[PDB]
């Protein structure tokens, strides 16, 4: 057994070890009716509303001290304007103390989630993306993502 | 941005002239309905710039740029003065601002 | 009398917040819904119908101070499907819910740490969906919409 | 400029206000932001134009420096006061502690992120009154942009 | 007492849809054997309604609850709905019922 | 796993003929538009079998299941072979994975 | 070398303002349809530089020489800056590049 | 300047960035592609009837020789309007290894070229195509190494 | 490929009639000028079939394809039969061909 | 049937393109007269329909069928369509007719 309409679900790659790749053509993933995956970019399909949403984990085993600071930004480039502007973003610093040192053992996750709704145009390229790539934890399943959905 | 405020931080004389251009960059946008604010140095309140006489505006819908020329200038415009134009595609209104600074000496 | 007329398999199911140390998905109440199939067997939606779906959960964890530095804060969403009957995560969350200073005298310090999931997906008939946690220990069900589960028929 | 759209659904999606202090004043003339179909921003508070199913989202960045009293909770929830039932009700909320016990004493610069976010469906009515809430409106993080928002869109 | 049909009475217009709910109140009494019953005003049989299609049957175990919304009404679906359930807990077997009333009118 | 490799880890001296296996767990992977790759003596990257060959396949739709014997076994390369295959329900586009050792000495 | 980008390595620190300057030699090509393209360190794409605001373009025909001036640097701003233009003659119809690299450090 | 040319012309060369494939462009120096001719998918599109000369060169370069004994080809394929069916006007085959996997040595780059040409009546719609067998050898380093062109005589 | 032969491979018997079809796909090739040529079974010399008597010709101008009836089949009528075809468009003149075999078999064997 | 005239009754909107195909079962008409009579609701006119411009004319010998595809269509074009086409064998030459009627309903102009 029908379709729907654009809609996109796009899971990081497990075997890119220190890097951000968006694959489509992986287990509970999904990229059809019309949404292009370019340069780690999605290509919105048609004009209208949509939902884009992203989650990223951030996993490190031991903690600096340069007060950390991670980023999560979801960009869009339109057609009409053609400057990286952001849509939705959040920061988060995870290691509060001085280091672990004395007791060094810092196995620490943090998780940051992205949502919304926005008018999107014909050609427009949206693009999930993070500051530090080093501390990326595709380890298991579906902890990483990216999509959107034609609402 | 989407609006280029192009005459950043002019320092002149007592004089005229004080053209400030700007551009505007997202095609949502409409050169018809521009708006200009100035506000005064060591002030806290944004006034709305009213044109005509000494604030003069030249439209240029080809090249979707306007310009304020200010002329006979004073000691009293010391300030910093925006451009701004309101935009509107399908669903969404907004409007759009730049920045720029003007700095009046006196004989 | 229901005067609204809506369809699309939707559910957004809320703890019981009388079930002990438990994640007890309940319908039956307030701002909560299960309705237009989606069956709640064993803490698990059944998928009523083929389609793409958008599914959604929070857990929000309390405790009332970090003993131990042993614990590990999870948050998934697992799928059993009629073509792979093997349970696999289609969205998974890890969380530290003790950053660190071990409270080791004067502890007396609740401390709250929140996990959201979703994204979208397709599921097919009889796909089971389940939502689940590591230490149900923590769960802070006291308040309102702190923890909650759902999906929707897009 | 022309659209090539009719579109309807009820949507809405509002950004904080960053030239606003320490208060959560909503705007919808800013960029990536939506208001139409019907959707009213009233008292810092959206109101529902139809009855049906709807999807309900906000996100709220938290940003200090220091901890003076040690404990502090922070508190983001959406409510909704319906005409069926006319009391403020948390539809989602969500609790956060940025900062565990220890208070850095004696030493300087040390800015805390904490983000929070909410999402879920629910049925609205027409008339009904929703609302992005915060205990503390002054360690709202409304730099840069789409870091504080808030939103609702008829599915 | 034992299953409390909640929707004793319904009038609904010609193309609407009617929900009926059914809550157990015997924790021995199952959730996987739920039946749906009804009689056309005017018939002497009670018909068996088949879950599926314009028949959907919610059900959530937890709560001991099981719904029937039934969409695309006509006036040939009027007459009185009842729910069912299979009981079993020692040596004991035993079936619940509870009662309802449906009208539309066109 | 999807995709089950039965016969894995192995060290078989240049000369040899045995079919590795791998069933498909997934039913909406076709016994069809299937391919095969070995590794560089576990060294590099994996390279990709062609068609026929020195490489032998096996393939029943009825079983779900492809196989890979081993002929004319010369010293080719050591390392992990994997074996895929396209899966396509619906609105979904995936593919599925293997992996197996074989280790080569000489006489 | 058609086209030839003069800065070819250049280091400035944040809050600084590099100029980029590219000198036709080519006489087929205009120095009215030219085009700026940036890599971002790490990236395998090459975007497209928007001209305005940030991003200042002088021109001078005479010499067929064409600057990219950029203000505001962040640490965002390291990677590979070429330069293109559009020529033609006759029948012909090409395009021509360069080649240049910034890093920028933080203070 | 002055360029009444008028006639059906094209000289495309291979791109150098796209790697082990053949992709033709014509927006680079010394490359022509005007008067009619189209090029759409690979393929070059005849504008009008008439006289052609067609013409194309491959450089292939692999640094060994292998095993596998390889059969480098090139072959000028024309698909008509009149007759659906891809047909060979020009064709070549080259055997560039005639000696086992060098045992103790290694490198020792081998390189052969490819050149065709010919007249030919064309008809308008006519899709002329330059394909080779083993595009993971094409040499494309330098100019003019590889390329591909028709002109209405 | 210009030219497509129908009957392939044909085993008729002695005192029969076999027709054999070819479908033009050039749109340079005319069905006006059409020709048959037979190859005897054991000689190499092909013949030109002339048509008239047992070899007749049909032709239908909408599809652009030909055919042969051989009526009044004898056991010396074995042989392989192609079909041809004169092309011409601007400057270019040619010609084209197919491929069919005929075995004809022979009575008797009253099985006694 | 003698030309079977398909798209019997057809329903368009203003703005749209309606192809009516006819397909010829008598083989002794041919496909290189045909002509197209036209005739407006309420009149009894039967006007002849010319070949260029919105009544673009596709005829194909292989099959033996002949459309007129409509474009840009309007409100004043709803009415009954005949095809026809020219037959001749021996001393008898005639023509052949079909039948099929249109209605076309307007968009009703939303007023701001």
């Amino acid at each position: 057994r029908p379709s729907d309409k654009p809609v996109a679900h796009v899971v990081a790659n497990p075997q890119a070890e220190g890097q951000l790749q968006w694959l489509n053509r992986r287990a509970n993933a999904l990229l059809a009716n019309g949404v292009e995956l370019r340069d780690n970019q999605l290509v919105v399909p048609s004009e209208g509303l949509y939902l884009i949403y992203s989650q990223v984990l951030f996993k490190g085993q031991g903690c600096p001290s340069t007060h950390v600071l991670l980023t999560h930004t979801i960009s869009r480039i339109a057609v009409s304007y053609q400057t990286k502007v952001n849509l939705l973003s959040a920061i988060k610093s995870p290691c509060q103390r001085e280091t672990p040192e004395g007791a060094e053992a810092k196995p620490w996750y943090e998780p940051i989630y992205l949502g919304g709704v926005f008018q999107l145009e014909k050609g427009d390229r949206l693009s999930a993306e993070i500051n530090r790539p080093d501390y990326l934890d595709f380890a298991e399943s579906g902890q990483v993502y990216f999509g959107i959905i034609a609402l | 941005a989407r609006v280029d405020q192009t005459p950043q931080t002019i320092t002149k004389e007592t004089g005229e002239s004080l053209t400030i251009n700007c551009v505007l960059r997202d095609s949502h946008c409409a050169t018809s309905s521009t708006y200009w604010y100035r506000k005064k140095s060591g002030s806290t309140n944004e006034e709305s710039i009213s044109k005509g006489g000494r604030y003069v505006e030249t439209v240029n819908s080809g090249s979707k740029s306007f310009s304020l020329r200010i002329n006979d200038l004073t000691v009293e415009d010391s300030g910093t003065y925006r451009c701004a134009s309101e935009c509107q595609y399908g669903l969404a209104e907004y409007d759009v601002y730049g920045g720029g600074t003007v700095v009046t000496v006196n004989a």
